[PDB]
RNA sequence: UAAUUGCGAUAACGAACGAGACCUUAACCUACUAAAUAGUGGUGCUAGCAUUUGCUGGUUAUCCACUUCUUAGAGGGACUAUCGGUUUCAAGCCGAUGGAAGUUUGAGGCAAUAACAGGUCUGUGAUGCCCUUAGACGUUCUGGGCCGCACGCGCGCUACACUGACGGAGCCAGCGAGUCUAACCUUGGCCGAGAGGUCUUGGUAAUCUUGUGAAACUCCGUCGUGCUGGGGAUAGAGCAUUGUAAUUAUUGCUCUUCAACGAGGAAUUCCUAGUAAGCGCAAGUCAUCAGCUUGCGUUGAUUACGUCCCUGCCCUUUGUACACACC
């Protein structure tokens, strides 16, 4: 399993039917001159990094 | 020189006077407090400041009110705070900061005491929150 | 060395009390064990047919040496536990009388506890002594 | 905890009092499955037969198993109180027994049918099959099948 | 929630449009003032009104405030 | 060293708490690390502590749950299915015998064993109902991996003889070496594998 | 009934040596490798444990921590 | 000189420390030797009722209490002037008990 | 903002109710007052152990001093205080520190205007009308019934076990109640296996019951994974208690019998911290009868710190052929 780690650098808000989902800015670990909108089911606050199994995949909002 | 500590309903009363390293907890020694996993919970105001470190004070604490839990917790609070207290009035006010510095730093409810108290039951359910099931049909 | 039945807490010293009562040879049985439950409240009797009486004993003594008087019915109320009713709640129940009175004229009879003024058992002189004596080899027994 | 060998000494289930008793069980609880005898009677007996209580009723000898059946059928004359008697002052003879066979239910049937006999509430209830102890049977006991 | 209703609002208005050659930016001398100054008939509303006369003392020093 | 005395004798089992390197009752706290840089600052060794009975408010605010002592919060999901609610003294007696059962086998420093089977049964990617394949955030990870060894833990141990300290154990060793034996490593392995079909 | 109740000595070395392939030692431990039930699994322990290849860790009541000797 | 207890119990604090502190201040203005006036822990007759008259509605509950408070005061005093400790001390609401 | 809470905006200005404020309670206060109805030390007397005077003990008319624990009066204390950040421009909000406590500090009590053909005429010597009023629909007495069982539903208790049952031993609450015209709460002694009986005793109660020696829980053992020592339904026999009266078993106790139940479909409830859950206790009813309720404490999690998807609620805009108002 390909390894990529990244690091939410903001935090824009919550999204899904619920509100279960986070919507994170999240910045590579490696190669930190780029960053990635991802959706993160649990808890998350600024300077907290996640795990991706897939790298590239730009999250949008969850209607 | 007397102190006391609480945690729900249990206080513990201790007294710190001039003598040679003893700690009682009931009339019994320290090691037979008994609940027979907590007994580090008060052998830790011993251990963090200093392991033995004490030939000049003895310790007896006095302690009823609640349950098994609460009273550990409340004697563990109520010799930090004898020590405290005791170092406060006679030894230093220097040594006092430095052994509340370290009982603060590993605060468990040491020093302050527990503010959680029980909520008041209100009808139509047992319990302060949980209500009675409810049927519609 | 100064040593105290609150040197040794809950089940060396009972233990090695009852041995002591045990080695004493003096019975003190009414023969009522082996057929007895020693509550209304359990479902069995004891598991240890021979012993029980002198463990029940040894627990009444120390449980006199560490307070002031103690009655039939404190010590009833002491050993009475939950009871299960079926499909009912559980609720305490207290220990069977009958034994912890005799158990109480046993250690009376053996001098180690004796008459209050107010009411109740309370511990002897040669009750404290032997106590005193059963902690003291069991710490220097068992450290 | 010991050498406990036993190639030819130790029993498989057996039989006692028209009962097939399983020896794997520790004599107590290996006891109660006759009818009559229950956890407290068994205990009770076992340890007025001075069998140890701490082996398995497979080994426990081919006489104490006599000695405990005897015991069992004549509680009271071996120091058993009648209050520990499941049949004390039974109907018509006064004295107490111990239903200790393929006869508890011989005795049960007695009560009932005799409770029919003289047309009594309780025979009533029990010939009809309902509850016979004042329970409310509006709701509980539904099936019963 | 903490936002202070008008008998508070209002009452630290009037407190601070005549005592201002009064009482200062620190909450202990402001309630003890308020004391003196004005029949504030429970403890819990006299240290509210207090705390927000300091408040208001606080942001005044940076500027008037309007009304 | 220096075990001196005083009226009360402690034994010096006790009396050698912290002249030395620092650790448990029984076990060092200083030699553990986590497994990775994610689930850092959601693992809470080091503060060290002599019993997970730290009765402390961990539930007033969103992320103090995080400083909880990860033995503790192993102790907490410890204290479920209903009939064991409360325990705490029997889940922290629980906690100390799979301690030193895990210790025996492939000692190991439990502590360390404990770590690491969380952080390899933590859930990278879930799904949400929208169904949808997201992140998991890394408390939710802990979480997540605390509740799963736990439930396999209560779920092995119900109904068969081993006890549920041999089960925890047994669970926490299989899912730090990684293996699908264990209940909480083939929950995730499911978890992830229908998560990728779902993105 | 089910397994290993009393006779336990068709294979008696299996009390014996059975310290190897094996570091933790436990009630349970005897009643699932195929050696003893659980009914005397705890006297099969202590005994071994007073006299045996087995020292204790814990030895807390319904639980046992044994291990091999070194 | 002849000892008495004085015990005072009402449900209104205000006038049973009105009577309390005229005692006290009787013992001393006459100066006597008294034990403070102790409080006993106040009882709370509390009392828990069903609202509705009837059982219809959500089971709403209603607990009523009672606060009796309790005082007693013991000294030591001759004849006339224990009479008119206890003759001064007729203030509504307070029941008072002397025991010799 | 929890708030028609406020900043403010402004054909409104100034007000009233509601919210808040308030009151009760739960947190703290080595500060004040004061306590053989609370407690602590030391002197008396003084059993044990140890004997260089120390540990733990009893001394309820055995002294003195004190109020840390307890109690209850008067008060203090918190006002999101201080410091940062961020707000349009403030109201505020978010962090950290200090603090006993920073979510209205926690929990309640009280709680507007309009209504409902909501419930109650079976609480009322509240009550109109109608009915009945001596063979009564008044009232009383005996007996029965309200509980009756092919079955459907709601609240629950006990479980399905080893994170357990059983046996010993450990031995920890809080809220309360209790009898003088008299039979209430009952300690202690004795008898009884038990339930219980009997002789006394204390208590009109911070005094005695009562430290309510609660249960879960803890330790050490037996059990050993099996409808098993899980479970305790059903039933038989006997012993007691309450009551004038226990049959349709009041309840308690003993022995015996040992059912379903192997964690429960579609559905559906309650709940965010000393909370859920587990655990028992007091009170209410009460001569007796808790699986109920009202409170109380003991042990004490997981998860979340959001959203409007479901079910609803508030405000605004909008459409309406609805006004008995989308049933
Ligand atoms: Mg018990
Ligand atoms: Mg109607
Ligand atoms: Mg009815
Ligand atoms: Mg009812
Ligand atoms: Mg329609």
């Amino acid at each position: 399993t390909p390894v990529t780690l990244a690091k939410v650098i903001k935090v824009l808000g919550r999204t899904g039917s619920r509100g279960g989902v986070t919507q994170v800015r999240v910045e590579f670990l490696e190669d930190t001159s780029r960053t990635i909108v991802r959706n993160v089911k649990g808890p998350v606050r600024e300077n907290d990094i996640l795990v991706l199994m897939e790298s590239e995949r730009e999250a949008r909002r969850l209607r | 020189v007397q102190t006391f500590g609480k945690k729900k309903s249990a206080t513990a009363v201790a007294h710190v006077k001039a003598g040679k390293g003893l700690i009682k907890v009931n009339g019994s020694p320290i090691t037979l407090v008994e609940p027979e996993i907590l007994r580090f919970k008060v052998y830790e105001p011993l251990l963090l400041v200093g392991l033995d470190k004490f030939s000049n004070i003895d310790i007896r604490v006095r302690v009823t009110g609640g349950g098994h839990v609460s009273q550990v917790y409340a004697i563990r609070q109520a010799i930090a705070k004898g020590l405290v207290a005791y170092h406060q009035k006679y030894v230093d006010e220097q040594s006092k900061n430095e052994l509340k510095k370290a009982f603060t730093s590993y605060d468990r409810t040491l020093l302050i005491a527990d503010s959680r108290r029980p909520e008041p039951k209100k009808f139509g359910g047992k319990g302060a929150r949980s209500r009675f099931q409810k049927s519609y049909r | 060395p100064g040593v105290s039945v609150r040197d040794v807490a809950a089940q060396d010293f009972i233990n090695a009390y009852a041995s002591f009562l045990q080695r004493q040879g003096k019975l003190e049985v009414p023969g009522y064990v082996d057929i007895v439950k020693t509550s209304s409240g359990n479902e069995m009797p004891p598991q240890d047919a021979e012993g029980w009486f002198y463990k029940r004993a040894a627990s009444v003594a120390r449980h006199i040496y560490m307070r002031k008087q103690v009655g039939v019915g404190k010590l009833n109320k002491l050993y009475g536990g939950a009871k299960s009713r079926g499909v009912r709640p559980y609720k305490h129940i207290d220990a069977s009388g009958s034994i912890n009175r005799k158990v109480l004229q046993a250690l009376e009879k053996i001098g180690i506890v004796e008459i209050s003024p107010k009411g109740g058992r309370r511990i002897s002189e040669n009750g404290q002594r032997d106590l005193d004596r059963i902690a003291a080899q069991t710490l220097e027994e068992d450290e | 905890s010991l050498v406990v060998q036993e190639q030819g000494s130790f029993q498989h289930i057996l039989r006692l009092l028209n009962t097939n008793v399983d020896g794997n069980i520790k004599i107590v609880y290996a006891l109660t499955t006759i009818k009559g005898v229950g956890r407290r009677y068994s205990n009770l007996v076992c340890k007025k037969a001075d069998v140890d209580l701490h082996k398995r009723a497979g080994e426990l000898t081919q006489e104490e198993l006599e000695r405990i059946v005897q015991i069992m059928q004549n509680p009271t004359h071996y120091k058993i109180p009648a209050w520990f008697l499941n049949r004390q002052n039974d109907i018509t003879d006064g004295k107490d027994y111990h239903t200790l066979a393929n006869n508890v239910e011989s005795k049960l049937r007695d009560d009932l049918e005799r409770l029919k006999k003289i047309r009594a509430h309780r025979g009533i209830r029990h010939f009809w099959g309902l509850r016979v102890r004042g329970q409310h049977t509006k709701t509980t006991g539904r099936r019963r099948a | 929630g903490r936002v202070r209703t008008k008998t508070v609002k209002r009452a630290s208005k009037a407190l601070i449009e005549r005592y201002y050659p009064k009482l200062t930016l620190d909450f202990q001398t402001n309630k003890r003032l308020c004391d003196e100054i004005a029949t504030i008939q429970s403890k819990r509303l006299r240290n509210k009104i207090a705390g927000y006369t300091t408040h208001l003392m606080k942001r005044i020093q940076k500027g008037p405030v309007r009304g | 060293f220096t075990p001196v005395v005083l009226a009360t004798p402690i034994p010096e089992e006790v009396q050698q708490a912290q002249t030395e390197i620092k650790l448990f009752n029984k076990w060092s706290f200083e030699e553990v690390e986590v497994k990775d840089a994610s689930l850092v600052d959601y693992v809470q060794v080091r503060q060290p502590i002599f019993v997970a009975h730290t009765a402390g408010r961990y539930a007033n605010k969103r992320f103090r749950k995080a400083q909880c002592p990860i033995i503790e919060r192993l102790t907490n999901s410890l204290m479920m299915n209903g009939r064991n609610n409360g325990k705490k003294l029997k889940a922290v007696r629980i906690i100390k015998h799979t301690l030193d059962i895990i210790n025996v086998l492939t000692d190991q420093n439990p502590i360390q064993v404990v770590v690491d089977a969380i952080t390899n049964t933590g859930p990278r990617e879930d799904t949400t109902r929208v169904r949808q394949a997201v992140d998991v955030s890394p408390l939710r990870r802990v979480n997540q991996a605390i509740a799963l060894l736990t439930i396999g833990a209560r779920e092995a141990a119900f109904r068969n003889i081993k006890t549920i300290a041999e089960t925890l154990a047994e669970e926490l060793i299989n899912a730090a070496k990684g293996s699908s034996t264990s209940y909480a490593i083939k929950k995730k392995d499911e978890l992830e594998r229908v998560a990728k079909s779902n993105r | 009934a089910q397994h290993a109740v009393i006779l336990d000595q068709e294979k008696y070395d299996r009390i014996l040596k059975e310290v190897p392939t094996y570091r933790y030692v436990s009630v349970s431990v005897l009643v699932d490798r195929l050696k003893i039930g659980g009914s005397l699994a705890r006297i099969a322990l202590r005994h071994l444990e007073k006299e045996g290849i087995i020292k204790p860790i814990s030895k807390h009541s319904k639980q046992a921590i044994y291990t091999r000797a070194t | 000189i002849i000892k008495i207890r004085i015990t005072l119990t009402s449900t209104k604090v205000k006038q049973l420390e009105n009577v309390s502190s005229n005692i006290v201040k009787n013992a001393e203005q006459h100066n006597l030797v008294k034990k403070g006036p102790v409080r006993l822990p106040t009882k709370v007759l509390k009392i828990s009722t069903r609202k509705t008259p009837n059982g219809e509605g959500s089971k709403t509950w209603e607990t009523y209490e009672m606060r009796i408070h309790k005082r007693y005061i013991d000294l030591e005093a001759p004849v006339q002037i224990v009479k008119r400790i206890t003759q001064i001390t007729i203030e509504p609401g307070v029941d008072v008990e002397v025991v010799v």
